[PDB]
C-alpha cells in the first residue's frame, strides 16, 4: 500500500494544507486536533497511507506524512494554535522574515537557507515509508515564498530522488508583482514537476460569488472548493472496498500526462452546490454529471469544451443509485468530447462518501484551454516587463536580466505546446 | 485454536510477542457461533502473521470488562500489550480479511 | 454540427425521398406541407443538420437540403401536388422523356444535359452550410435515371468535392433489362460511392407479405420499411441529449469499411410488427434483439449468419426499459457472430424515438453473403447477355460491346472480393 | 441584468442587433425564482452571444399578452424583432444550454 | 458445434470421469443409467458437443464421447457396475496388472500394450465428430498408470493429430513413490499438452475438511469439487442461449496461455457452501465473488494473491440477480490484482445453472504462485533421489539413471519458468 | 403448408425422407393460431432443410393419441418415421430456431 507525503509552501499551501488535512482526519475517523481515535478503534480506510502510527496505542497517536515550510510565521503558528497535537512540530518550518512576494528571494535567497532542514524532513519521512507512492506540494505561485522555495524544493526533490512521482498542486493569481512570480514559477513546474494541477483563483472567486451567493469571497471559501478537490482525488489511495477502485497517484499521472511536455492539468467538481444546503439538497446522477462536465464548473478561468481534451479521469465516490444511467451518462461524454496524441478516458469509483456530499465527483483533464489561462498571465508579465515596473526588486536579488527573458521565453513554449496540441 | 481464562491472559495476550486476535463469546450467542468456523480459516492462512484466541466470558467473566466490551461477539486485535483494533458482531470471513490487512 | 444533404434520382428515388422527408419533418415538429413550425417554436433536436431557415421566424420556413432529379416529370410533380411549400421549388429539377429503363440514357445522353443544373444546384446548398458532413444518394438502380444518372453525379460528386463523404441508398430489382441496368450502376458505386447500403426489393416485398399479411404489396408499403431504416439511421445526426451518442457520417462508414474494396452494406430493422398494430403491440427488448440478428429481418435476399461479418453498427433509439439486459445481449452477439481482416461493433443510442416505435434498431452491417444478392443480378444479366436481348438498346446509345463485358468484369472483381473476405 | 418596461421594449428587444433571451416572471411565481440565479450564469458564459433580459409582468402588463404567454417563467429567444424560440417553466442549467446551442 | 472427447486414466481419472458425465447427463436431461430421454424430449443444450447419437429416437440412445482407460480392472469394473448402459463397452479399456505406483510401467511396459487399442478407439470417436474442437485428459500424476499411459498417450495424441487442441486436468498428490511419478509425468505435460489444468489434491483435503466439517474426507468427497469445476469450464461448451457466451475450449486456452511455456493452470470455485445445505443456503453475489478470489477458494495449496497474475476467466453461470453489481465487481477485481508478459481478463456467462447452485462460479488463473505447489513436489522427490529411495523400481524398467535427472531438471526448466514470470 | 389426414399421416410423414415438423392444432386453441404465422416463416428458411406439415386434431381424432400428445399446440419433430423432438405451446421465432439448430 502506497505512501503519499504532502508539502506546502508558503501562505496559500499552509491554510490549504490545514484544512486539508482536518478534512482528511475526518474521513478516516482521526481527531484532526490530537491524532487519536476512540478508545480500542482503527481509523476507517487505508489510514497508513498518509498517516504514520506512533507509539503503543494507549497513549499513541496518527501523524499526517506532511511538512509545511514557510518564511514568513504567522501561518504556521495559526496552524499550531488551530491544531493540537496533530501534526509533528519538526515538520514545520519557519523562519522570520516573509519574502516579500518576490520569487527571488525563496528561490536564491532566505529560501536556500531553509532547505537543508526541509529536505532533511523529507529524507527521514521518505524513509519511514514501506512503500512511497508520490509527493504532493500544495503553494500559491503569485507570491515569493510558495513560488520560489516551491521551485527551488521541487527542483531538489527531482534531483536527489529522480523516480518518486511528484505533483504540484498550483494556485495561480487573480486579476503587483504577481504575474512575475507566476511565471518564474511555471519554469520549474514545466521542467520538473511530474505534474502540475492548477486551481485558478479567478474561477474560486467567480463560483464562490456565483453558485454560493457569497458577495465578499474569503480565502477560507475558496480553499473549501480546493479542499473538497483534493480530497477526492486522493480517495482512490486512501480507501479499499469490495467496489472501490484503487488508483496509485503513479497510474493516475501516467493515465493524464501523454508527452513529459504536456502535463499541465485543470479539474472541476460536484456538486457546487452551497454548503448551506449541503446534505439537505441533492443533485441526481443526471444533473451531477451534466454539471461536472460544464465550462462552469472547472477550477479555471476558461472553457474546456472550446478547447481539447488530451486525457481525462472522471474520480467519482460515495453512494451510486443507477450505474447503468452513470455508464450510459459517461459513455455519452466520451463521444462527445472535443479531441486531439491518443486520448485517455480513465473512471475511478471510491465507496467512502466525503464529509459533506453524499456523492461526489472531480474530474481531471489535460485540455489545451489551460493555454488561455497561462496567456492571461503572460500578457499581465509583459504588460509590467515591457516597462521594467519592479524590475529592480529581482534584479537587485540576484536574477540576471536576460535569465528572466529565458523564463518568460521558457513559458512561451508551454503556450505554444498546448496550441500545437490543438490544431 | 487458543482457549484462554483471567489467569492466562496476561502471558498469553498481553505478554505476547507478535499480533493476536481474541474473540470473547459464548454459546448463549447466536452470532458468536456463526463465526467459529470462519475463525479456523484465518488460524491457517495468518500463520506466523497472527495468532487467534477465544475467551468464553461465562466461565472467565474478569477480563471483558477492562476492556470495555458492548457485547458479543468482539474481536480484540492485541499487538505488544495494546489493543490495535476491534471488530463487534458476527461478519464476514471477507470483511473481517479487509480488518486484518489494514491493521 | 454536421450537415447532410440528400439528392434523390429517379422514380425510386424520389418517392422515397418524399416519405423519408415527410417523416424526418414529423420528427423535429415540423410541418411538413410548409417547413414551418407552430408560433413561437422551434424545431426539435438538431434540425439544422438536415434544414436550413429561412427568413424572419413570423413568415419564414425550415428548408429540407434536398434535391429532387427526376427525367420523367410524373414522380416530381407528384411531390409538388402532395408537399405544400416544405421543397426549395429550385432543387425539384425534371426534364420530359423518361430514360426508359436505359442506364446509358442516364449515363450518356439526356442525363449529361442536366448535370450542370443539378451539379449546380449542389454548389448552392454546400455553400450555405457551416460544416457538411456528407451526401446521401437515394436512387433503384433497375432503372434508367437513377442507374445512369446516379452513376454520373456520384462520379461528378467526388471528382468535384473529393472529400465529402457520399453514401449511396441503392434499389435492387426483384426477380425485362433491369439486370443490365443494376450492374452498369455498380461499377461506379463499387469505384465512386464512399459507401453503397442496399435495399433489395426482393426481400422488402417477402417482408411485406410475410410479416405484414399484404397479398399484393405496394411500393408504399415497401417505402415504409426503407424510411424507417433512413430515420434510425439518420436519427444519431439529427438528435443530441444527455445520452444521445452522436455519431457523423464519416464516423459511420470509417467504422462500416474496412477497406475501399468492400463498402457495400446491408441493413436490418426491428420492430417489424404490422404499422396495424405498431403502438398497441410491443416487442420486449429480447425478441427485438433476436429479431434484429434474424436472418428473416435484413433488407436482402440471403442469410447474413450464412456469411461472415467484416463489421457492424446496432443503432438503437427511443426508450430503454433494461440497459443491462440490452448490454448482456449485446455482448452475447458479439460473440456468436460469425467473423473475418479485423472486425468493428460498434452500439449507437439515441434519446428520440421515431414517431411509429416507442423503441426500434437499425442493425448495419458489412456481410459476405451480400455476393449472394450481387450473384442473383449476374446470373440474370448473363442470362440476357449470353444471347444479346434487349443488346441493340444499350449499343445505339453509346456504350461499346467491350465496354459492357468490362463492367460485368468490374462487378465481378466485387464478388470475388467478397467471396475472399469469406475464406 | 436588463430589465424592462412596456415603453423600453421595443429599442432593448426589437430593435436590439444580435440574440437576446427574455425572462417573463413575477415575484409570486415559485417557479420564476428558481431560475434567477441561473439566468446569471448564462449572462456570463455566452458573452457577445446573447444579452439576457427580464420583465416583470405585473408592473408591465403590456407585453406578455402580445406574445401569447400561456404562463411563467416563460422565455423566449428574439434575434432581430422576432421570436426565435420559446421555453415554459423552469429548467436545469443544463438543458437550458442544449436549447440556446442548437438556436 | 464444437465436440469434445474426454479421455481418463486410471484410478482417479475414471472415478473423476464416472462423476463428471453422471453430472453432465442431469444436466442435459439425459438417464445416466441408460443414456436415454423421456418419450419424444430430446435433450437440453448443446447435447452432440458432449455425446453423440445412436440409432433410431424409439431404442436408441445419446453416448458419451469418452474413453476410460486402465491397467488395473477394479476400476472399470466399478463404472460398469454404476452406469447401466452409458457408454460404448468398446470404450472402457483395461488389463489385469495395476502398474504398481509405477509411471515406468505406464510409459514403456503394459502400458505401450494397451496404446494401440485406445488410439484406435479414439481414431472411431474422432471421425464420427462434426468438428472436433478438444480433447480432455481427466488424470492423477501420482500413480503409474495416470502419469505414465497420461504421458503416453498425450504424446501420442499430438504426434498423430497436431493439431487438436489437448487439456491435461492432473490431480497431485498430497503430503511411497508419487512425489518421482508427479515429476516424470510433469515434463509431458509441460512439452506436449497444450495446456494442464492442476487439482491439488492437498487443498480439496483442506476445504472437504475445513469448509464442510469432513473429520475424515474421502475420494468421493474430493471428486464432487472437481466434478463441479469441470461441469462449470464446460458449460460455455456445452448451452447456447440468448445470453449466452459461448466459448470453446481454443478460445478459452488461446486466452488463458500467453506463452506456450507458460500453461499452467490453476481453479477456484464458488460457492464452496457444503452439500448439506447446497439449494437452502444461498451467498449473495458479493460474498461469492468475495470468495471466488480469496486465497482459501483455490484448487491448490498455495496463495494466488501473494505471486502474479498471467491471466483470468471468470466462468458465470445460472441466475444473475444483479449485473451492474457483479461488473463492478469484477471491474474492481481486475484493477486489484497483482499483475506481470501482458495480461488478459476474459468473462464467460452461460445461463444454465448446474445440478446443485442456483448460481455459481469458476475462476480459471495462470498464476505464478503454481511455483508453490511444484516446489512443494520436487523438495519430496529430492528428499527421495538424493538418497535413490525406491530407485531400482525404475531402474530395472527401463529408465536409465541420467535421464530422470533431465526429467527433474526438465521440470525444475519449468519452475524457473514461473518465477522469471513474477519477478 | 402440408396439411394431414389420418390416412395420409403415413406417406407423409413416417415413409418421408429428411426431416419433418408437425403442428397438432385446432381452431378453438387460441394459441395454435399465435404461431401460424410464426411457422410460415420456418417453412422458408429451413427449405430442403425441413418439411412443415399441420394436423387438425377435432377433423383427424386418430393420431395424436398414437404420440401422447397432452395438449395443442404441440410440435414434433421427425426424422424417418421417429419423433426427434417435442414442443409444446406457443413460443417466439426464436425459440422455436434454437429448438430446430440443436436437433
Ligand atoms: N485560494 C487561495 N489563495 C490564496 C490563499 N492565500 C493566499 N492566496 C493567493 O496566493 C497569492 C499569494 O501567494 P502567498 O502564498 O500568499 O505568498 P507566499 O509565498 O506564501 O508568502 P510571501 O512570499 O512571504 O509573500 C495571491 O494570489 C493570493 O490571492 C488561500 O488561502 N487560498
Ligand atoms: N422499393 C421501391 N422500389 C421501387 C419504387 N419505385 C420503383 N421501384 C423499383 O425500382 C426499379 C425501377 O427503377 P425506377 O426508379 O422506377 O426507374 P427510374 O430511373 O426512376 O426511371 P426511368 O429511367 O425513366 O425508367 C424497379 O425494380 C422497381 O420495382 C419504390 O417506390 N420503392
Ligand atoms: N481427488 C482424487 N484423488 C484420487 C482419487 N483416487 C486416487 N487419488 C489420488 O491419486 C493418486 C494415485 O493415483 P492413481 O490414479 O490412484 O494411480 P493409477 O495410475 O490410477 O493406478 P496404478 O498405476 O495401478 O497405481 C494419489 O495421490 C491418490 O491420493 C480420486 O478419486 N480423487
Amino acid at each position: 500500500v502506497n505512501n503519499t507525503i504532502v508539502v506546502s509552501i508558503g501562505q496559500a499551501g499552509n491554510q490549504i494544507a490545514a484544512s486539508f488535512w482536518k478534512t482528511v482526519c475526518l474521513e478516516h475517523g482521526i481527531d484532526p486536533l490530537t491524532g487519536q481515535t476512540a478508545p480500542g478503534v482503527a481509523p476507517r480506510g487505508n489510514w497508513s497511507s498518509f498517516f504514520s502510527k506512533l507509539g503503543e496505542s494507549s497513549s499513541g497517536s496518527y501523524v499526517p506524512r506532511a511538512i509545511m515550510v514557510d518564511l514568513e510565521p504567522s501561518v504556521i503558528d495559526n496552524v499550531k494554535a488551530t491544531s493540537g497535537s496533530l501534526f509533528n512540530p519538526a515538520n514545520l518550518i519557519s523562519r522570520t522574515e516573509g519574502a516579500g512576494g518576490n520569487f527571488a528571494v525563496g528561490y536564491l535567497g532566505a529560501g536556500r537557507e531553509v532547505l537543508p532542514e526541509v529536505m532533511s524532513r523529507l529524507d527521514y519521512e521518505i524513509d519511514k515509508c514501506d512503500n512511497v507512492g508520490g509527493i504532493i506540494v500544495l503553494h500559491a505561485i503569485g507570491g515569493g515564498t510558495g513560488s520560489g522555495f516551491g521551485a527551488l524544493l521541487i527542483e531538489s526533490l527531482k534531483e536527489k530522488y529522480g523516480e518518486i512521482p511528484v505533483l504540484s498542486c498550483a494556485v495561480l493569481p487573480s486579476p503587483v508583482t504577481e504575474p512575475y512570480n507566476t511565471v518564474f514559477a511555471l519554469n520549474t513546474l514545466r521542467r520538473s514537476a511530474d505534474a502540475c494541477l492548477i486551481f485558478d483563483n479567478e474561477a474560486l472567486f467567480d463560483l464562490a460569488h456565483r453558485k454560493w451567493n457569497i458577495e465578499s469571497p474569503t480565502v477560507d471559501d475558496l480553499n473549501l472548493l480546493i479542499t473538497e478537490a483534493l480530497a477526492g482525488i486522493t480517495a482512490s489511495m486512501r480507501f479499499s472496498g469490495f467496489l472501490t477502485v484503487e488508483i496509485s497517484l503513479r497510474e493516475l499521472l501516467t493515465n493524464l500526462v501523454p508527452q513529459p511536455s504536456l502535463h499541465f492539468l485543470m479539474c472541476a467538481f460536484a456538486p457546487l452546490t452551497p454548503p448551506d444546503r449541503s446534505k439537505f439538497e441533492e443533485l441526481g446522477i443526471e444533473e451531477m454529471i451534466k454539471s461536472l462536465f460544464d465550462n462552469g464548473s472547472v477550477f479555471a478561468a476558461c472553457s474546456p469544451m472550446e478547447g481539447r481534451f488530451l486525457s481525462t479521469a472522471v474520480l467519482y465516490r460515495g453512494i451510486m443509485e443507477d450505474k447503468p444511467l452513470a455508464d450510459a451518462a459517461l459513455a455519452a461524454m466520451r463521444e462527445k468530447l472535443p479531441l486531439t496524441i491518443p486520448t485517455a478516458f480513465k473512471i475511478g469509483y471510491v465507496e467512502q462518501p466525503g464529509i459533506s456530499h453524499r456523492k461526489s465527483m472531480v474530474l481531471l483533464a489535460n485540455n489545451t484551454e489551460i493555454a488561455r489561462v497561462l496567456d492571461r498571465i503572460c500578457h499581465n508579465f509583459d504588460k509590467l516587463w515591457q516597462r521594467k515596473a519592479f524590475a529592480n526588486w529581482y534584479l537587485n536579488e540576484g536574477m540576471s536580466e536576460e535569465q528572466i527573458n529565458v523564463l518568460r521565453a521558457s513559458a512561451q513554449e508551454l503556450v505554444q505546446s498546448y496550441q500545437v496540441a490543438e490544431e | 485454536i487458543i482457549h484462554l481464562t483471567d489467569d492466562s491472559f496476561d502471558t498469553d495476550v498481553l505478554k505476547a510477542d507478535g499480533a493476536i486476535l481474541v474473540d470473547f463469546w459464548a454459546e448463549w450467542c447466536g452470532p458468536c457461533k456463526m463465526i467459529a468456523p470462519i475463525l479456523d480459516e484465518i488460524a491457517d492462512e495468518y500463520q506466523g502473521k497472527l495468532t487467534v484466541a477465544k475467551l468464553n466470558i461465562d466461565q472467565n467473566p474478569g477480563t471483558a470488562p477492562k476492556y470495555g466490551i458492548r457485547g458479543i461477539p468482539t474481536l480484540l486485535l492485541f499487538k505488544n500489550g495494546e489493543v490495535a483494533a476491534t471488530k463487534v458482531g458476527a461478519l464476514s470471513k471477507g470483511q473481517l480479511k479487509e480488518f486484518l490487512d489494514a491493521n
